DNA sequence: GCCGCGTCAGA
């Protein structure tokens, strides 16, 4: 029943009685679609003006002054992207776009009055704008080189919003939210005079407001209380308050009282605070499309005010979710470019004063600096903007759906506590609430649901399925959040008679958005789906109902810092939500059209696709594996296809896994028996014992790869020299280095050893005399230059896989480096030629085999397409400044070097269970001492059974009873196929495997007898069993499944010690207990120092191992010391270790002589203090008192 | 007795890939790493020469029939040829024991292309013994499952003079 | 973290590279009595 | 806490202070008057 | 802040075969550490004459270095430390001896004093350079010298988890038997029957023990005759010192049995013996526990028979008090509070019932069946008190109930579901806003101790003892304070 | 070491600490590190401690000492 | 003599 190739070559039993009513949302879909109404318009989604070309011709006329110059927004052309996101990242060039613009200027006599600008400027042409950069389908940023990723932000909806403090009685507030500017407010007293503030500033009353646009009794109370005459005297009064000590002025008050609420620029609601206004009031009479304020507007909200103090309204609630909504990243980049469009358009204003011309056109005038500035700016140093996590695919797919309240317009960390940390009622079809950082931050990620969607406003809906006549109908509708609130919404967990009728009288549902217990009659709506309430990456963990919430949260942070194996093992329990991940992601290929594979190589794929069965298309396509690819996280990133020649494939079939996949399946851990019972004091709290076995398999081996650049800038004394011609350094440490002074390719380097030699020159040495005296007996000479060679780090070795060099720009390259960047580029282009020519060469085959059907014409110009393409490749490699990039001035030359080292897991190494248990390897222990079964095989890990009891995450014993039980079933496979492998006798034998237990009914009889083979030989190792997170399996389904392999119902069995043979009193659980290692390795923690170079302000070590690093001293460790009486130990360690430069050098020398001294005159920090405190007035100096 | 060195005709690093071959260098060296080999008692080391020019799969049996060397996995194939080409290798291989991870000597590599293998010495997967008491006597029952490369009751008595 | 901080003091001599000096300058002075008797000793102090 | 306050007030009273403390002799890097550091005075005035 | 040289940060091992005074050091960090002490043994020993050779010898890590660091390092003490020091207890010194590996070894015992875990936790290791400093940190630094703690008589160096697990499950007894009824003359008979394993553990046998007790006035008087134990207790008899009475390891040795032990050691014994007491427990827990072999099933919770009828009756109760209020008989406030007090008072009971089940276990044993003690893992866990508490053994058989929201007014909706069997996805989202409060709250509660600690450190940090006597009469007066109730 | 043994000669836990360092400072100036003898012995700091544990030395005396050098 | 508005300063 797999329906697919990648489920025909594996099939996974699965659980649960829920049928599938819809299948999961595309997850990136939230990033991409942002960007698309952006960057395109699309008549069916109604979506006619792009937001870009708007923000054009919203700011585009500007008629400056008087001067016959008209401009008029006409076209946008957007231009082809100069290098690919894959050439763009190895250049480190950003993908970007040109933008540009059509505009017309209109001239004339410019008489006065007459024929101003009716007869001239006829002519027009395109000006460039900017540049602009491009989202990959990944829905991914690359700057610099760089991959970036912007988290979506949650920020208040502009719109009016009344609260009341309970400090005092009827306190209420009115506040009125603009998309931008200042936003007013009003403030209720406790004599009940009404007060109006605009962000911050004096107090007066709310009348002042009204005076100047022109059983009720609070009006009367308020205008005797203010002393205000007229408007002009009002308008004086706001003046004043708006600025303190600034003389008034008779047109100068007027035009900023109505720039500051009547200017559209200025003021916007951007259509929705209008909106929201509109409703709030229910007035239709005022403009919606209008979004300028009103003085009826203002009106209604002092009435809506005067009402609530009334009694009649309800206040409303910030934490609701329809009052907040999501900002994507897009229209962040829309409100920066709507900036630098403002400042360009002052800037053109401010042109036109100066004209030295005839006939001039309107391309001078434009200014893109402004404009590409801002953009830039925003995406190197937003703070939304950060490097996207490569620790594994679904670290990549968790941070793009997060969404973050923090950044502009954002809470401050330490602003908001207990208020929006909390989980809202809304929340629970919005965001899931298991997932969050269990750092200050947490309860801010708000990770969006996987079911989460986004409608056009900005406000999260959640799918629901109707009910009619107490009848669940098949529709599926996006419920809005204040829309769901009205409604009563019941489980889909709810049986039904067949009939779509709900056999239980009184079910639990929410109708007030709370959980009770009411009617099947009340109840309006169904969930979707079960595990629509919690996030994707929650899904993926098996019994989550059984753990407890806040174990579940931890194990769900610890997967995704899971780091990749070298080869990837399938989970035999999983919630079958990993294919959906894996595909989701794009880490694999998919095939755009259905074909058969014609070459297949560990280099690229070649497909033909046949046209009967598919729409027109070229009959080949050519998809391209990435080797070895670097990371982030220092993770090597290696695609191997999965196809095979003369293989049949449909569209959307992964013909190879990439990155942390398997068979088109996401697997971060590795299988390994596990036993639960105390042994030596080796687990005596969390720790984790290994049986050595998967240190000598290599289970849990990783690679990583780091690159180190080196570059050479110039000096004023001398420009420095790469060359590997260094004084001072013996042959046997260059005979690696190469001629050219570069390491030689995949050549093991060892710790410390020179990847690249650079010298330095040096002046004004000043020998001292003996060393003078030192080289006159040797005759030694005093070099001039220095030697500054890259060498790696102590405790780091690797191999270079790759080698990369930058030349000059401006000069002619020498023979050795323009010889070799020649070669490069032939090697590039001559490797593609023979490529192109591979590819050209199927293509005549198959028109070969095609000779008969007409291919005269028809694809006469398909050989010369590629032909282009092949030129623009070789253009590009030459169509660079010659150093590949601009290089920076000042900067003669650099080189890149990568190397890769194996990682294999060691003591002090921490693994973190998919249920959230997590330990650290204490000891490894060999074979024969880990504890065997009766038949003899050895358990691979031992866990603490106490720890389980003290947290109640019960879903990891019921994983291990699941895991027993898939051992189980393998044996039994592997016996069936030791001896006899016939089709016919192996087809029963699945048949009773898989259709022993469950409603699956997998109908393997579409398998041919030689897939039968293939399966067979993949379910050796283990039967695949998938669990929904809320449709798990019962424990009967789990212990029929045991009584088929043959073990006892229950998970302990009896055990032998290894030592001594002898069995241990009480039978012992083994489990599976599918295991990940998390990305916290011990070899770069040691961080062993003993003498650093100091802090050149404080004379002080630096810290963080960044360079030596070493541990600060804490003052609370100060008090414990002082809490011993220690006080020696106290005073040494304050002044000799650390700001004592005449103590350290002495407490040196005592050391290497042997000899004890002790010298602590004084700590530099505190002469330094005196000497901050002798710049101020204040004196401070040390005294000798005699009284 | 088990290969520590594998030098390819064509490579410079274990991260390399080759041309028209669909397993990867390092997997290739996996592959290696799982194949079983018998020596002679004198042996103690020995150097293997392996050339193919098939278009198909190449196999553990495929490398030479040296004197003294024994390959037991002639099933297991060490890489898949997607197209005709010619492929080469050598491998050393010498007698060793698992003295524990931390004392392992890595072994000195000369040419260039050389490639450090880790391998697993000890041939026994799993032993389990029984006693059964005929009564002023008993009979001691042992289960020894192994790769096949040495006689169980060799290995037995090895066991006992040690 | 702050680029102030980062920022180290390379003009003075490091207590290791205060040390070996040390050594060198004890080690002369010794050789200089082991070997001419005065005359050589006081000619070398003073030339150099 | 409050530096700029105690400083300006004491910098016009020119208040003297002797350390009498523990805190003040680990600013100045002193031996503080608690534990071994009352003791080694007491042994120095039998000493004398 | 002070950032001092000569530190090291590593990750932490549970290193249960090291001693209480000595720790588990990485050999690369011991030779960055005392590089300059191997430079100076190296020139004392005329390996390399000149700073710059010893340097080269050590850069290329020769194998006659590593015997000398051994030697400079046999009897140097070592300060570990953590990233929060609440108390003087977290620093303290131990004599370091070199260990393969990166991760840095020390004693199980010494963790609960240090408050931190085997779960990634990072320590920092000081050397102490003065003579005075050294010898200073080995006389108060020593973590033999801190045995109880400051603010509190009863000591710190207890067993906390598995230890005291195996020792309870030894001393249990057996009704019945093999070899029970058995005379042993001496322990070492006991054991000698033990290794022969023809007799049980939990069995009772009379053993005859002769050995001199101290008085509370401190006389000395020899005690002998035949007293009935288990065979775990008489195993545990040789690891007792002299001059400690027999009846202390007579007993059920639950954890709070153990610190009251150990206290009486030290008070009579010493600091010195108390030590030795307490490392041969430890030895002997971890030897016991590995062959008791105690493991944790699903089946070994038990779900109580008569839930389903207490749920159905809450229930009906529950729809009698929304039938009195449809009528409009009964005011909601009154109907709501009355609705919480009958789902407390029946989940109160669900979890009174799951308790007897589990702890209590009938046998037909000959002559007839009666009720014993259960031998149950999660029971002996709970009843032993190294871990678990009787609240996560009502929530695991029994029912979550009552759910606080953000308020903390309980919800009327109560959850009958268990995470063994389970929760509805609607009851789990209830149950949810709970954790995420608790999870918020423990967060921000860290600043707050930390800066009170701060506030009283300045109030009272020059406050010292400078005389013997002040000679005031004057004191306070002290009284049992009664709250009324007890 | 326990310090429990150098404690009954030795009062208040400071005294002995200082008589201590004082002994072993003593005890390196008078150039007893001949190299020959510091390997096969512990250091001079702890037979300081095992001097006043025997109580051969005397707390008393070692004041003495002081006034000598 | 006081209500009620305010600065600062730490979290
Ligand atoms: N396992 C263990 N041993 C203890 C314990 N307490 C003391 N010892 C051992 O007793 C010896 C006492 O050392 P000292 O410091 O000279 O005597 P002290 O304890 O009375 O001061 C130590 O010998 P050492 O010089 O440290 O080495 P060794 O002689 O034990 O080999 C130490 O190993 C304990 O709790 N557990
Ligand atoms: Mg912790």
């Amino acid at each position: 029943m797999s329906y697919s190739y990648a489920e025909k070559k594996r099939i996974r039993k699965e659980f649960g009685v829920l049928p599938h009513i819809l299948d999961v949302p595309y997850l990136l879909s939230i990033q991409t679609e942002s960007y698309k109404k952006f960057l395109t318009v699309d008549a069916a989604k109604g979506r006619l003006h792009s937001g870009l070309e708007i923000v054009l011709k919203q700011s585009f006329p500007v008629e400056s002054k008087n001067g016959q110059y008209e401009l008029h927004y006409v076209d946008y052309q957007i231009g082809e992207p100069t290098f690919d996101e894959t050439e763009c990242q190895v250049r480190g060039a950003t993908y970007d776009a040109p933008l540009n613009v059509k505009l017309r200027l209109v001239v004339y006599n410019k008489d006065a009055l007459p024929n101003e600008k009716i007869v001239e400027d006829i002519r027009e042409e395109y000006v460039y704008m900017g540049d602009i950069p491009l989202m990959t389908t990944n829905g991914t940023f690359i700057i610099n080189g760089t991959e970036r990723v912007v988290v979506s932000q949650l920020h208040r909806s502009p719109g009016a919003f009344f609260s009341k403090d309970d400090s005092e009685e009827g306190a209420f507030s009115a506040r009125i939210i603009p998309y931008r500017g200042s936003w007013l407010d009003f403030e209720f007293d406790s004599k009940g005079i009404i007060w109006a503030r605009i962000d911050r500033k004096r107090k007066f009353c709310a009348t002042v407001i009204l005076k100047a646009l022109g059983r009720g009794r609070y009006i009367s109370d308020t205008l005797k209380y203010d002393l205000t005459r007229n408007t002009d005297e009002a308008l004086v009064e706001i003046y004043k308050v708006l600025r303190p000590g600034d003389p008034p002025a008779a047109a100068s008050v007027k035009a900023l009282f109505e720039g500051l609420f009547f200017i559209e620029s200025r003021y916007s609601l951007s259509d929705i605070g209008r909106m929201k206004l509109n409703a709030r009031l229910g007035s239709d009479k005022v403009s919606k499309d209008i979004y300028t304020l009103e003085n009826s507007d203002i009106v209604g909200v002092i009435e809506e005010l005067i009402n609530i103090r009334d009694g009649k309204g309800k206040v409303d609630d910030i934490d609701h979710l329809g009052n907040r909504r999501v900002r994507s990243v897009g229209e962040m980049v829309e409100n920066q470019f709507r900036i630098g469009l403002y400042r360009v358009e002052k800037g053109i204003r401010e042109s036109m004063s100066l004209v030295h011309k005839d006939k001039l056109m309107p391309k001078d005038i434009v200014n893109s600096k402004p404009i590409t500035a801002a953009i830039k700016e925003f995406f190197t140093s937003g703070a939304l903007s950060q490097f996207m996590d490569q620790d594994n695919p679904l670290s990549e797919v968790t941070h793009k759906r997060r969404i973050s309240a923090l950044g502009p317009g954002g809470l401050s960390r330490d602003r908001a506590g207990f208020e929006v940390r909390d989980v809202h009622a809304t929340h629970y079809g919005r965001l899931c609430p298991i997932e969050t950082p269990e750092g200050p931050n947490i309860g801010l990620i708000n990770s969006l649901a996987s079911y989460a969607r986004v409608n056009d406003y900005g406000f999260l809906e959640a799918p629901y399925r109707k009910v009619v006549d107490g009848k669940v109908t098949d529709e599926i509708e996006y419920l809005s959040a204040i829309d769901e609130d009205n409604y009563v919404i019941a489980q889909a967990s709810t049986k039904l008679d067949e009939n779509n009728h709900f056999v239980e009288d009184i079910i639990q549902c929410r109708s007030g958005g709370e959980a009770i217990f009411t009617e099947s009659s009340r109840v309006q709506y169904m969930d979707v789906s079960a595990k629509q309430m919690v996030s994707a990456a929650a899904a993926l963990i098996p019994f989550l109902e059984h753990d407890d919430a806040n174990r579940v949260l931890m194990g769900a942070n610890m997967q995704r810092q899971a780091v990749p194996t070298l080869k990837s093992e399938k989970p035999l329990v999983g919630t079958g939500m990993e294919k959906i991940v894996a595909r989701d992601s794009g880490n694999c290929i998919i095939a755009r059209n259905v074909g058969e594979v014609a070459e297949v190589d560990s280099n690229r794929i070649v497909i033909k696709v046949d046209t009967e069965k598919s729409q027109t298309s070229n009959l080949v396509d050519i998809y391209s594996l990435t080797k070895f690819k670097r990371s982030n996280k220092n993770t090597c990133i290696n695609q191997r296809p999965i196809v095979n020649v003369g293989d049949k494939v449909e569209a959307g079939d992964i013909l190879a896994d990439g990155f942390a996949t398997d068979f088109g399946e996401l697997s971060l851990g590795h299988n390994l028996m596990v036993a639960f019972m105390p042994w030596n004091g080796y687990n005596f709290e969390d720790s984790i014992l290994l049986s050595e076995r998967i240190v000598k398999d290599d289970k849990y081996t990783s690679i990583h790869i780091e690159e180190f650049t080196c570059v050479a800038r110039d000096t004023k004394l001398g420009p420095e020299e790469i060359t590997a011609d260094i004084p001072n350094v013996s042959e046997s440490s260059l005979a690696k280095l190469d001629e050219s002074g570069i390491v030689h390719i995949g050549a093991n380097v060892e710790a410390g050893d020179i990847l690249v030699a650079k010298i330095t020159p040096k002046a004004e040495q000043q020998l001292t005399p003996e060393e003078r005296l030192l080289r006159a007996i040797f005759n030694e000479k005093a070099s001039n230059v220095v030697d500054s060679s890259l060498r790696m780090p102590s405790g780091t070795s690797g191999t270079v896989i790759n080698v990369q060099v930058f030349e000059n720009d401006k000069g002619g390259k020498s023979k050795r480096a323009l010889k070799i960047e020649k070669e490069l580029i032939d090697k590039a282009r001559k490797d593609f030629d023979e490529e192109f020519a591979v590819i050209e060469s199927v293509v005549k085959s198959s028109i070969e085999q095609e000779v008969v059907g007409e291919k005269v014409q028809n694809a006469r110009e398909y050989y010369e397409e590629a032909k282009i393409a092949i030129d623009a490749k070789f253009e590009a490699k030459k169509k660079s400044i010659t150093q590949s990039n601009e290089l920076s001035p000042g900067v003669l030359k650099t080189v890149k070097v990568f190397v890769a080292i194996k990682k294999r897991i060691q003591p002090g190494d921490k693994m973190a269970g998919r249920h959230g248990n997590k330990g650290v390897v204490s000891r490894v222990l060999p074979v024969e001492d880990m504890p065997y079964m009766e038949d003899g095989t050895p358990v691979d890990v031992c866990l603490n059974p106490l720890g389980i009891p003290s947290r109640m995450n019960i879903g990891q014993i019921l994983e291990a009873h699941l895991g027993l039980a898939s051992y189980g079933l393998g044996k039994k496979i592997e016996k069936t196929l030791e001896k006899t492998r016939k089709a016919a006798e192996l087809r029963k034998t699945l048949e009773e495997v898989y259709n022993s237990v469950g409603d699956k009914k997998v109908n393997l009889e579409a398998l041919n007898d030689e897939e039968i083979l293939t399966l067979c030989d993949n379910l050796k190792g283990g039967v695949p069993i998938a669990t929904p997170v809320f449709d798990g399996a019962k424990e009967e389904d789990i212990k029929s499944l045991l009584k088929i392999g043959g073990f006892a119902t229950n998970g302990q069995m009896k055990l032998f010690d290894g030592r001594t043979g002898k069995p241990f009193d009480r039978h012992v659980t083994v489990g599976y207990m599918y295991m990940l290692k998390l990305d916290h390795l011990v070899d770069d923690k040691m961080h062993a120092r003993s003498t650093g170079s100091y802090s050149l302000v404080t004379q002080q070590p630096l810290g963080g191992k960044a360079q030596f690093g070493g541990q600060r001293f804490g003052e609370m460790e100060v008090w414990a010391l002082q809490a011993y009486g220690a006080a020696y130990t106290l005073r040494e360690m304050l002044t000799v270790k650390s700001d004592d430069i005449a103590g350290r050098s002495k407490m040196y020398k005592n050391i290497v002589d042997g000899k004890l001294t002790m010298n602590v005159d004084v700590p530099e920090s505190f002469n330094v203090l005196r000497n901050e405190v002798r710049a101020l007035g204040i004196d401070m100096d040390f005294d000798y008192s005699s009284e | 007795a088990s290969i520590i060195k594998v030098n390819i005709a064509n490579v410079l690093h274990e991260y390399s890939t080759l041309e028209d071959v669909k397993e990867d260098v390092v997997e290739i060296v996996s592959n290696l790493k799982k194949v079983a080999i018998k020596l002679d008692t004198g042996i103690d080391r020995l150097d293997l020469e392996l050339s193919v020019n098939k278009s198909g799969v190449v196999s553990a049996g495929d490398f030479k029939t040296t004197q003294g060397v024994e390959i037991i996995n002639k099933d297991q194939p060490i890489a898949t040829l997607t197209n005709q080409r010619a492929f080469s290798l050598t491998a050393t291989v010498s007698v060793g024991r698992n003295v524990g991870i931390l004392s392992a000597i890595p072994t000195e590599l000369e040419r260039v292309g050389d490639i450090a293998v880790d391998a697993d010495f000890n041939p026994i997967k799993r032993v389990a013994f029984e006693v059964f008491d005929n009564g002023d006597s008993e009979t001691l029952e042992v289960f020894v499952k192994t790769n096949g490369t040495i006689e169980p009751l060799a290995a037995v008595t090895k066991a006992l003079e040690y | 973290s702050t680029v102030g901080d980062f920022i180290e003091d390379k003009n003075n001599y490091s207590p290791i590279e205060a040390a070996n000096l040390e050594n060198l300058r004890e080690a002369i002075k010794e050789l200089i009595e082991t070997g001419l008797t005065e005359r050589e000793a006081k000619v070398l102090m003073m030339r150099f | 806490q409050e530096t700029t306050r105690v400083l300006t007030e004491a910098s016009i009273n020119s208040q003297i202070d002797n350390l009498r403390g523990l805190k003040e002799n680990v600013l100045i890097g002193r031996l503080i008057p608690a534990g071994t550091g009352l003791a080694v005075r007491k042994e120095s005035a039998k000493i004398e | 802040g002070k950032r001092v040289d000569y530190s090291g940060r590593s990750v932490i091992t549970v290193g249960p075969s090291l001693r209480l005074h000595e720790c588990g050091l990485p050999k690369k960090m011991a030779l960055e550490l005392f590089k300059p002490f191997v430079y100076s043994k190296l020139r004392l020993g005329g390996h390399a004459t000149t700073i710059k050779q010893a340097k080269r010898m050590v850069e290329l890590e020769e194998a006659v270095v590593w015997d000398i660091l051994e030697t400079v390092i046999n009897e140097h003490p070592v300060l570990l430390n953590r990233a929060p020091t609440l108390h003087r207890l977290g620093i303290q010194a131990f004599e370091p001896r070199l260990i393969e590996g990166k991760a840095i070894q020390l004693h199980p015992l010494v963790c609960a004093a240090f408050n931190a875990d085997f779960d990634g936790d990072q320590m920092a290791v000081h050397v102490p350079l003065t003579v005075e400093s050294q010898l200073e940190a080995r006389v108060l630094m020593m973590s033999t010298n801190n045995i109880l703690s400051p603010a509190s008589g009863q000591p710190i160096i207890t067993p906390t988890q598995d230890i005291v697990l195996g020792l309870y499950y030894i001393t249990r007894e057996k009704e019945g038997a093999r070899g029970e009824g058995k005379l042993f003359s001496s322990y070492e008979d006991v054991s000698r029957a033990y290794n022969s394993g023809t007799i049980d553990i939990h069995a009772k046998i009379k053993l005859r023990i002769d050995r001199q007790v101290f008085d509370t006035k401190g006389n000395t008087y020899n005690e002998k005759g035949v007293v009935n134990t288990t065979v775990g207790r008489a195993l545990l008899l040789n690891i007792l010192p002299e001059g400690l009475s027999f009846s202390l390891l007579n007993k059920v040795l639950v954890k709070k049995e153990i610190s009251k032990i150990i206290n009486q050691a030290f008070r009579v014994l010493g600091g010195k013996a108390t030590v030795v007491l307490a490392d041969k427990l430890m030895y002997a827990g971890f030897k016991y526990s590995t062959l008791s072999g105690v493991s944790v099933g699903v089946d070994d919770m038990t779900i109580p028979d008569n839930k389903e009828a207490k749920i159905e009756e809450a229930e009906k109760e529950i729809k009698q008090i929304t039938e009195q209020y449809q009528s409009s008989l009964i005011t909601e406030n009154e109907r709501y509070n009355n609705i919480i007090n009958i789902w407390s008072k029946t989940s109160d009971e669900v979890g009174a019932s799951m308790m007897d089940a589990i702890s209590k276990d009938t046998v037909s044993i000959n002559g007839e069946k009666k009720e014993i003690e259960s031998f149950n893992s999660v029971y002996m866990m709970a009843k032993s008190g190294a871990r678990g508490s009787y609240n996560q053994m009502r929530q695991l058989a029994g029912m979550r109930g009552l759910m606080a929201k953000p308020d903390g007014t309980m919800i009327e909706t109560a959850i009958t579901a268990n995470f063994r069997e389970g929760l509805s996805v609607l009851q789990y989202f209830t149950s949810t806003h709970g954790a995420r409060k608790g999870l918020a709250d423990t967060a921000l509660k860290t600043a707050n101790a930390g800066y009170l600690t701060r506030r009283l450190v300045d109030v009272a940090q020059d406050l010292v003892v400078i005389e013997e006597d002040c000679g005031t009469d004057d004191g306070l007066m002290f009284s049992a304070i009664v709250e009324d109730g007890e | 070491v326990t310090v429990e043994d150098c404690l009954d000669k030795v009062e208040t836990r400071f005294d002995l600490v200082v008589l201590a360092s004082m002994r072993a400072n003593k005890i390196l100036k008078n150039g007893y590190s001949e190299s020959m003898e510091n390997e096969k012995k512990e250091k001079a700091t702890v037979v300081a401690l095992r001097e006043i544990a025997e109580s051969e030395i005397t707390s008393e005396q070692i004041l003495r000492n002081e006034i000598e050098g």
